[PDB]
């Protein structure tokens, strides 16, 4: 009978084996175990993203927040789900966000949420 | 960032 950590810690198994259904499926198991863990949530958005399921990712990602309003993963994948659905306002937002959260909290994700703003503002004035 | 927690 495993415990959500075990479920949360296979899923993250699948996902290095690009089984991202398999994955996305263990974090439900791991969210019936223990449904107020935000990471279980933003993992399984993170793998709605992989499955091209933009609107799944978003509804993890609000459910994330909701527990851990400090989540820099749950901003960074609010705003790539954003991106992918054309809200590049909102997108824009959320990945500042996500950014002032990483510094504010002293984590190093080197460029990638730079990189990823640049895509926002570059494809809204695209899309102007 | 892109891998889970
Ligand atoms: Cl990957
Ligand atoms: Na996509």
């Amino acid at each position: 009978s495993p415990s959500a950590q075990e479920l949360k810690e296979q899923g993250n198994r699948l996902f290095v084996g690009r089984k991202y259904p398999e994955a996305a499926a263990c974090y439900g198991r791991a969210i019936t175990r223990n449904p107020l863990v935000a990471v279980y949530y933003t993992n399984r958005a993170l793998c709605y993203l992989k499955m091209q399921q933009h609107e799944q990712a978003l509804a993890d990602c609000r459910r994330a927040l909701e527990l851990d309003g400090q989540s820099v993963k749950a901003h960074f994948f609010l705003g790539q789900c954003q991106l992918e659905m054309e809200s590049y306002d909102e997108a824009i937002a959320n990945l500042q966000r996500a950014y002032s959260l990483a510094k504010e909290q002293r984590l190093n994700f080197g460029d990638d949420i730079p990189s990823a703003l640049r895509i926002a503002k570059k494809k809204r004035w695209n899309s102007i | 960032l892109w891998w889970p927690d």
